Formats: C-alpha cells, sequence, structure tokens
RNA sequence: AGGUGGUGCAUGGCUGUCGUCAGCUCGUGCCGUAAGGUGUUGGGUUAAGUCCCGCAACGAGCGCAACCCUCGUGUUUAGUUGC
RNA sequence: ACACCAACGGCGAAAGCACUCUGCUGGGCCGACACUGACACUGAGAGACGAAAGCUAGGGGAGCGAAUGGGAUUAGAUACCCCAGUAGUCCUAGCCGUAAACGAUGGAUACUAGGCGCUGUGCGUAUCGACCCGUGCAGUGUUGUAGCUAACGCGUUAAGUAUCCC
RNA sequence: GUUAUCCGGAAUGAUUGGGCGUAAAGCGUCUGUAGGUGGCUUUUUAAGUCCGCCGUCAAAUCCCAGGGCUCAACCCUGGACAG
C-alpha cells in the first residue's frame, strides 16, 4: 500500500546503520556477521534483563568497519539499567560478540550512547506502548497515555496504528491517531517510524509509530 | 502544546457530571459505514444549576467532555424556594414530549424517569415528583423538563409582580 | 471570573434595559467616472427619468428622487425633471446596489414639539457638546506607536 | 448630562425615514407621521432613548472597559475609522466575517499570524523573498488588513458594541446576542428594537446624523476615559 | 522436538485494486429537537479541494505540487585506466 | 366539439360551467336605518343533487375508440407502435350513487404583524370625465411575524388562540 | 419460581387526559326535522347552584386516636370527613 518512510528516505535526512563497503561475496558474509551481531546483542540483552524489571528500548545497533575493528554503537534510551556496574556489562557483551565474528581476529569495540530524549524515538515508545499493552490495558488508555506521555517530551507531530485483535475481538481491526503535522510525501520532513509486532495470548498485535521531528 | 492538561481541565468539583445516554449514531457513506458517538450528558451543582448538552465524535470520551463543554455554557439555574422542593406544579412540552412536575413533601425523594430524574437529581431539588407524557425520548425529554423549570416562578417574584404587599403564605 | 464578569454586565445592560422603556420620554460613462466613491461636488444632472433624478456629485454618483426635489407650482416643465442643471444637494441615502448617493430636499418638514425638562440644564450641555465639537475636525497626521513593548495575548 | 437639542436633530436627517410599506409594525406604536413615501420617526422617544443611551454608555466607560463599533457599510465606512481613531476604538474596516466574536480562538490565532506578518512587514525583510512570497505575504496581508487592520488593539470581547444601522450586520448582532454583550445600535423605521436590549431609532439616509450620533456618543467614550 | 497439517472469515507483515483518481476528514463557531449539514457549496481557472473572488463560516491535517533520482544546457575544479 | 379571447381569471353548495343571442329563474356582494326583534349555529335518522364509466327504452352516429381482427417489434406479445373497427361517446326519459368527488383540510362565530396582487362595489382627492391615489368592506392569490407542528409547512381563506355541533 | 385470572403501567377508549393536511381517521356537497348550544339590559320564581340545620345511608371494612393479646397479624372502644 503505502511506502515506509525509513525506506523513503534514503539519499537524504537518513543514513544506513551497517555502515561497511565491501565486494559482493565479502558482502554476503558481511551481511552474515552483521546480523549475528544484532541477533547477539537482541538475544543478549533480552534475556539478560527478561531476568530483570523493565523494558530496555534499543533502537539503533550501528555496525562500523574502519580497519580490521568493528566499531557497534547501540542508541538505547537507558542505558544505566543494562552495565554490571563496573563496565562488567558492556564487557560480557563483548565477550558473546567475540564469540562469533573471529575469523579474522580483529578487534571489536561495542560502545553505548545514549537517546537525547527516549520518547520521541518510534522503537522506544513502540516498546513502552507494546509493553503496556500487553500488559491488559486498554488500546485507548494506553495509547493516549504514549500521546501526552511523548508531548510532554517535545515531539512536533505524532501517528500511532495499533493494528488487529484489540481486547476482546475476533474481528480484526485498525486504530490510528494522528496529532499535528505528518507528512509521509516531504522527503526533507525527516520522519522516523518504527514497526513493533507485539506477540500476545489471544493473537498477535501489530504496532506502527511514525514520528515527525 | 504545554502537556497533560493538568490545570486546564477544571477538576470539576463544581460542576459533577454524569451522561444519561451514549447512543452510537452512525452515517453510510461511499467507503461503507462509519459510526460516531452522540453522548448526551447533563451538568450541574446540587446548588440548583443544571442543563444538558449533546455531543458527538468518533471518540466516546472525547463525545462526552464536548458535550459538557457545549452543555456548561447552557445553564439555568432553578426556582427552588422552600425546603429544596418546588413552588408550583408546572408542565412544558418541547417538541414531543410533554413533562408535568410536581411539587412533594419533603419525605419524599425525586421520582421520575430516568432523564427528569437524571437532571433533577442534578438540580439539587430533593423532593418532587414529575409524570413525563409523550416520547420515550431522553433529549427532548430533559431539555422539556430544562424549559419546564425555566418559566416557574417564586411567591417573592410574583408577589412583586402583582403587586400585592403579602399574605396568603404559610412561610 | 471572566464569565461571572460577563454575567454582571449583562445584567447591569438588562437593567439598564430594565429601567426606561417605563417611563420617560449617459450611465455607462457616468458609471466609468465611478471608479472610486469619494468626493461630493454640487450636483450634475445628467440624465432625467421618471422615478427620479440622476445626478453627478463631485465624482460620486447620486440619485435625487421626485419626493425628495423642490416642491413645482410653476406654470411649465416635467416634473422631476433636470438637464445638465447644478443644484446643491444634501447627503441622502447613499444607494448600497452600485455604491451610489441619494439626495433628498425632505420638505417643510415641521414637526410637533414637546417640552422638555431641564432645558436650563440641558441648553448648557448642548452648548458644551457644541465647545467639543468645534474642538473636534482634525484633517491631518496619524496617532500610533506611543512605542511600548508587544507581547503575545496568552 | 449629555443633551442634544430637538432642533438639531429635527432639521437635518432624523425624521427624515424609510419607505412607507417596507414598515417592520413593531414600530407601530413608534413612528410619528407618514409623509411622501417616507417615514417620520418620533424624536421625543428618540431622544429620551438617546438619552438614555449616553447614560448607559457614559456610565458603562465609566466602570472602565473597551467598547467596540462595527463598520462596514461603504455609505458609513470612514466615518466610522474618523469616529474609532480618535475615540481610541477598534473597528471594522469595511467587511465581517462570521465569527469574530463567538469563534474567537480561531480569530486569536489569525491574530497571531496577522500580528507575526506586521512584525515582517515593519522588520525590512519583506524585499528578500522574490515576488511568489511577497505576493503571497501581501494577499493574505490584505485579506486580514480587510478584517483585523481595525481591531489589532483587543484581546477579549468588549462591554458595549454600536453597529452598522441593521442590515448588513445581523451576523455580528446575533453573535453579540449570543455573547450577551450588550449593544446599542442605530434602527431604521423598518427593524427590531427587540434585537439589541436598548437602541437609537434614527433614520441613516443622512452622513450627518451618523455623524450625529456617533460624534455624540464618540465624545460620550472619550469623555468617559477622561477619569 | 518436527509439521509446506487446517483455518488468510482468528491475525500481523506485505501487496493488488478502484487510481496518481482529487478527494477524505477534523478543531471552533453557526443552523436543525435530532440523524446531520455548513467549511468542502456558488462565480471564474487549473492536471489538481490548484489558485483567486463572494459566502456563517474561520482555520488546520492527510491528500495534489515541490523538495528525491535520472536524462536535458552551461560554469568552476580534477585529469587516469578515459579524451 | 366550440380556436385566438383564456388570466397565477368570474360563478356555483359540491359535481361542474366558455360560440353568440333571447326568455324564465336561483344565489352572492354593497349602501341607507327603511322594517321585525334573536327569528341564531349545527344536524342523528331523513331528503335532494351528484364527473366519468355502466344499465333499461328510443333516436342518432362524422371524429375518436375498450373488445375484436390484421400487420409489425419480440424467444414469445393476448401489450406499448400502425391499419381497419363494434359497444360507447351526443340527445330524450329514467335507473345506478361511486371517483385522488382533493384544499388529501366538516361547518359557524369572535380575536391575533406586515409586503406584493387580482375581482366586485363605497367614500374622499384630482379634475368636474375617462383616469389616478389612498381607503371602508366582501371574495380570490402569493411571500411572511407570533404561535402551533414529529418534520415538511400552515399562517386573518390557520393546520394559531378559544367556544359550539356532527 | 412458573402458569392462569384482574388492575396498573396504558394519555393504548382520552371527564380529569388523545386525535383527524401528509402517520389509522372530515361524510362528495347541500337543505333541514328531532335534539344540543346560544347576543345585551331590566324585573320575577328558585328547578339547577350555594349556605345553615335536621333525618338517613345497618353492623363489620377503610381513615384517625386509644386499649388488649410478650409485639405484629388479629380483636375491641370512641370519633368523623367525604359523598
Amino acid at each position: 500500500q503505502k511506502i515506509n518512510p525509513l525506506g523513503f528516505r534514503l539519499g537524504t535526512t537518513q543514513s544506513h546503520y551497517s555502515l561497511w563497503f565491501s565486494q559482493p561475496k565479502n558482502y554476503a558474509e558481511g551481511l552474515q556477521e552483521d546480523q549475528k551481531i544484532r541477533d547477539c546483542i537482541k538475544n543478549y540483552v533480552q534475556k539478560n534483563t527478561k531476568t530483570s524489571s523493565g523494558v530496555e528500548g534499543i533502537a539503533r545497533i550501528e555496525i562500523q568497519k574502519r580497519i580490521d575493528l568493528i566499531q557497534v554503537i547501540i542508541h538505547m534510551g537507558f542505558p544505566k539499567l543494562l552495565i554490571e556496574n563496573r563496565p562488567q556489562g558492556v564487557e560480557d557483551l563483548k565477550i558473546n560478540v567475540q564469540k562469533e565474528l573471529n575469523c579474522v581476529n580483529r578487534k571489536l569495540n561495542i560502545a553505548i550512547t545514549r537517546i537525547a530524549k527516549p520518547y520521541g524515538d518510534p522503537n522506544i515508545l513502540a516498546e513502552f506502548i507494546a509493553g503496556q499493552l500487553k500488559s491488559r490495558v486498554s488500546f485507548r488508555k494506553a495509547m493516549k497515555k504514549a500521546i501526552e506521555l511523548t508531548e510532554q517530551a517535545d515531539t512536533k507531530g505524532i501517528q500511532i496504528q495499533i493494528a488487529g485483535r484489540i481486547d476482546g475481538k475476533e474481528i480484526a481491526r485498525i486504530e490510528w491517531i494522528r496529532e499535528g503535522r505528518v507528512p509521509l510525501q516531504t522527503i526533507r520532513a525527516k520522519i522516523d517510524y518504527c514497526a513493533y509486532t507485539v506477540r500476545t495470548i489471544y493473537g498477535v498485535l501489530g504496532i506502527k509509530i511514525w514520528i515527525f521531528m | 502544546g504545554f502537556g497533560s492538561k493538568s490545570k486546564k481541565e477544571k477538576i470539576r468539583d463544581g460542576f459533577e457530571e454524569n451522561v444519561v445516554q451514549v447512543r452510537r449514531v452512525t452515517k453510510v457513506v461511499k467507503g461503507g459505514k462509519h459510526m460516531r458517538f452522540r453522548a448526551i450528558v447533563v451538568v450541574g451543582d446540587k446548588k440548583g444549576q443544571v442543563g444538558v448538552g449533546v455531543g458527538k465524535a468518533k471518540e466516546v470520551v472525547s463525545a462526552v467532555q464536548k458535550a459538557a463543554v457545549d452543555a456548561r455554557r447552557n445553564i439555568i439555574t432553578v426556582p427552588m424556594t422552600k425546603y429544596l422542593t418546588f413552588p408550583h406544579r408546572n408542565e412544558a412540552d418541547y417538541g414531543a414530549a410533554r413533562v408535568m412536575l410536581r411539587p412533594a413533601a419533603p419525605g419524599t425523594g425525586v421520582i421520575a424517569g430516568g432523564a427528569v430524574r437524571t437532571v433533577l437529581e442534578m438540580a439539587g431539588v430533593e423532593n418532587a415528583l414529575g409524570k413525563q407524557l409523550g416520547s420515550n425520548n431522553a433529549l427532548n425529554n430533559a431539555r422539556a423538563t430544562i424549559v419546564a423549570v425555566q418559566t416557574m416562578r417564586q411567591f417573592s417574584d410574583v408577589a412583586r409582580d402583582r403587586g400585592i404587599p403579602m399574605e396568603e403564605l404559610w412561610k | 471570573t471572566r464569565e461571572r464578569q460577563k454575567l454582571k454586565q449583562l445584567f447591569e445592560d438588562a437593567y439598564e434595559r430594565c429601567r426606561n422603556a417605563p417611563m420617560e420620554g449617459k450611465a455607462m460613462a457616468d458609471s466609468q467616472a465611478q471608479l472610486g466613491i469619494g468626493s461630493v461636488v454640487t450636483g450634475t444632472v445628467q440624465s432625467l427619468k421618471p422615478y427620479g433624478a440622476f445626478i453627478d456629485i463631485g465624482g460620486i454618483n447620486g440619485l435625487l428622487h421626485v419626493s425628495q426635489i423642490s416642491h413645482d407650482r410653476v406654470s411649465d416643465i416635467a416634473t422631476v425633471l433636470q438637464p445638465g442643471d447644478t443644484l446643491k444637494v444634501m447627503i441622502l441615502s447613499h444607494d448600497r446596489e452600485r455604491g451610489r448617493v441619494s439626495l433628498s430636499t425632505k420638505k417643510l418638514e415641521p414637526t410637533p414639539g414637546d417640552m422638555i425638562r431641564n432645558p436650563k440644564l440641558v441648553f448648557e450641555k448642548a452648548e458644551e457638546m457644541a465647545q467639543t465639537f468645534r474642538q473636534r475636525i482634525a484633517q491631518a497626521e496619524a496617532m500610533a506607536r506611543a512605542d511600548m513593548l508587544r507581547f503575545q495575548p496568552e | 448630562y449629555w443633551n442634544i437639542n430637538l432642533e438639531e436633530m429635527m432639521e437635518a436627517g432624523v425624521h427624515f425615514g424609510h419607505g412607507t410599506r417596507k414598515w417592520n409594525p413593531r414600530m407601530s406604536p413608534y413612528i410619528s407621521a407618514k409623509c411622501k413615501g417616507i417615514h417620520i420617526i418620533n424624536l421625543t422617544r428618540t431622544a429620551r432613548f438617546l438619552s438614555e443611551a449616553c447614560d448607559l454608555v457614559f456610565d458603562a466607560s465609566s466602570r472602565g472597559k473597551q467598547f467596540l463599533i462595527v463598520g462596514t457599510k461603504n455609505k458609513a465606512a470612514d466615518s466610522v475609522a474618523r469616529a474609532a481613531i480618535r475615540a481610541r476604538c477598534h473597528y471594522v474596516n469595511k467587511k465581517w466575517l462570521g465569527g469574530m466574536l463567538t469563534n474567537w480562538s480561531t480569530t486569536e490565532t489569525r491574530l497571531h499570524k496577522f500580528r507575526d506578518l506586521r512584525m515582517e512587514q515593519t522588520a525590512g525583510r519583506l524585499a528578500r523573498l522574490p515576488k511568489r512570497d511577497a505576493a503571497v505575504v501581501k494577499r493574505q496581508l490584505s485579506h486580514l488588513q480587510t478584517y483585523l487592520g481595525g481591531i489589532k488593539y483587543m484581546t477579549g470581547l468588549p462591554d458595549i458594541v454600536i453597529i452598522v444601522d441593521q442590515q448588513e450586520e445581523y451576523t455580528a448582532l446575533r453573535e453579540c446576542i449570543t455573547l450577551g454583550i450588550p449593544t446599542i445600535c442605530l434602527i431604521d423605521t423598518n427593524c427590531n428594537p427587540d434585537l439589541a436590549d436598548i437602541s437609537i431609532p434614527a433614520n441613516d439616509d443622512a452622513i450627518a446624523s451618523i455623524r450625529l450620533i456617533l460624534t455624540k456618543l464618540v465624545f460620550a467614550i472619550c469623555e468617559g476615559r477622561s477619569s
């Protein structure tokens, strides 16, 4: 139907993530390496913080290869929640990430950064409405709660679409709320979006968050 | 766009609100058949201060509060002289809903149909009895009571209007 | 508070509206000339037609009407008439369709007069009014600026 | 005191009323006579209601408010502006929008944009952009110049609105009746005294009768500011 | 564990279509008891609800267009493996 | 059977009524006090009239035209189209008594804004004569205040306010 | 608890209390008998109407106030508006 914004704006105002420049067979193998790194980080923090309390919200995992050394930046909003306090979080990340890249034993620097305002970053906010919506809370309370929760934290325009099988139904719906300008067509406009799938008990839900900044 | 509307909602101790019906009213379009919510909100303090208001919006709560903002610009005050009851009996129709209101003894809680009883239990009157003659409707019913309690006069202003000095009143 | 103030205002006015109801007591070229509505000069008749007389008046188009012309007791002429004559005309309706001006002699106009109390005080304040009128009329310059700092209405 | 002699109105276009088979008969206990296809207004009750008018205008400004005057007719267009620059009041230039009093939230935001565009018009950065942006700013600034040019100095609602006679501005009048704002206006020979709650019935065919009652109320307001 | 077993009428994601058609709505106000209308209708003009005037409407969001790529012309700069 | 005249026109209680003229005869409207002095309104049952089609009896029969007959269209056509065409249409004397017989609004009286009209008469102006202006009424129409109405609308000819009678 | 019967709700037979342009409903219109209602002033009788008094409408029931059964149900004593 409609093209998605992070695909559409790639020439200008949106940059790629897996930022390493290579040759075809080495392109396929570098894409192997990228996918296993994002797997180990996602599954890692999901396990070692599933035992912990709250949601983490890792938005971007940028992977860069200057020399035979791999800079990995992790853009989560709540980075104090991760570490085992001396630095041992990112150290054990570096262990399990070293577990699946040592073809050529090249060094890698896993860093971690802060999101400027974590409510304004659609992967994190989509994780929040995912978490509250995965708990038994209605679409309206949680979704308006995400809206005023966002507009207290300085966002120009917003669109929230939540897909089928809301609280008790056997007929799917779509429910979208918009505030302000969200021009999806304006190429300069810099809209960042996320598309998170909530795996509930009585079905699957789909959340798709557009944020115009 | 300051946020959370904490000061701006005006916490509504002054006016207490209730719906009296929320019917989903629907229109059909080329694409299909889509509905909005018409809610009827009766606002009013128990001091003697009420008024109806309709609203409709695709959300339920925005229709309720939208009908409330329509309602809290539409207020009459209730002429209620005695120990929280009525000066005299009254009847006044609106559209095709006729409403007979009748004052009561103080040992009588308000007895009326749901719309009339809703706008009187919000009006702070305690001792009335109002039969409804006519429609099954709720909006024209309640608005017919509002017209049926605007046109109602105390003894002091009828004594002021006629010019008669004062008698014929127990209190 | 603002709503209450408004209500109080409305009460004041309704009482002010309660005290004293009781007691008390050819044409195309003329159309081309009318590019602009402004400027009276001595009314020029440039067409004549029963219903009235059509009259260029300093750049503005006017309409005199028969009932608003001088009564004619003289032997000969067509009533309404006017051909090219130049007549002192007072500013009346100012017709809204096409933005004209109407003109009216208005008659003898004798009206019955009822005596009004306080004319002793009532002449004095009429005099004061005339003095204010003489102080009024100011042809040139525009007030404004007064400097200040502009602020949001919110 | 605020008197007007009976002869100053009786000479001019005050009893010089309107058409004799167009009268709206709620003036039937009011209108004095009829002559030559033109009505004749009773001048006693006219001047008394003007006495009441200046009592209730000068008292209302003696409380301390801001008044409003509507100007739209193009027969009395600039005379209101002359009757509003000296009198400090904010005024309608030529034409009215339905909603300038009751829907005043959007009118208020429209004054945010009009205030910002006057700030850009004064600042001298108008000649930066080419004829497109300058054309658009001149067009919207021309339309807001048509309406909001004469009421820049108002926030909120007035107390008394005095309007161009009856015909063109039933819109603004009905917004005043919805808001409850008391209005004291002019009545023709064929209109309602019960629209407003006090008004001044005199014909407005004469420009000098309009200048008479308006000039009278202008000195009423300015002496209201005299404090 | 595995299931390319069933149900696309339990779903998500993705997509086609009407159709790149020019619309679809909302806030506030007004009208109607109300469903609703009004805006968005009318006079012109556009590929366009594009823009202008009048109008109880005033504004705004998504739509259209532009910003995006490519092919068009020229200038500055760099000349290899290209001239 | 009666073109133009024909009009959102006149009359009748309704149905109806238009080529003109004559005869008999109904009804309406207006004025003067000229007279009587409440004789008024409605009306069960009753009685009369009552478009068109229908029927009895006798005339008459050009046009039109159910039924019918033929041709066409059509899969088919008992129908629309076309060509013939009988009862009927008209008149005399009756019977029948129904119609969207509609203003889809029983009748009567009293009272409650106006604008624009038409018809009939009456007064005054103007001339001295046709006009022409206002009006007094009655009737007919069109927009419309108040009020009523579920709404559309009706609104001095109410679907308003009241009273009476079926 | 279900069923049946009756009243309510029901202004859904309407005096209190409905309707008849279009929702069910104004006869096709008109004359008129019986009958119904009816202008104003003055006077008379009082049939209706109103006021007083008197008689009666059994007792029991219902209403008020007492009293009795441990209370109540029930029983008993006295009183009376209506009409």
